[PDB]
């Protein structure tokens, strides 16, 4: 699975997790099993205005 | 007093027993043995625990 965040909010992307991105946009299985891998990406997504 | 042998067997199983009911209320080393607060207190994955 593949998403963009901004940098405060990778604590919910964990197994059982909650709050508004893990219960409203997109939600861990309690028992997953898998790798969870990010990176900073301002210079990739960032725009002037 | 005579029927010693006798008494003693209703004595030993109601201690038993008893002694058995007793320890529902003992906390073990978790946070109550009240198992209801757990239930309402704490999210899943501490409430496993």
């Amino acid at each position: 699975d593949s998403f963009v965040i901004r940098g405060d909010e990778v604590r919910q992307i964990a197994p059982g997790q909650t709050g508004n991105i893990a219960d409203y946009n997109y939600k861990l299985p309690d028992d997953f099993t898998g790798c969870v891998i990010a990176w900073n990406s301002n210079n990739l997504d960032s725009k002037v205005g | 007093s005579a029927l010693g042998k006798l008494q003693d067997v209703v004595n030993q199983n109601a201690q038993a027993l008893n002694t058995l009911v007793k320890q529902l209320s003992s906390n073990f080393g978790a946070i109550s043995s009240v198992l209801n607060d757990i239930l309402s207190r704490l999210d899943k994955v501490e409430a496993e625990v």
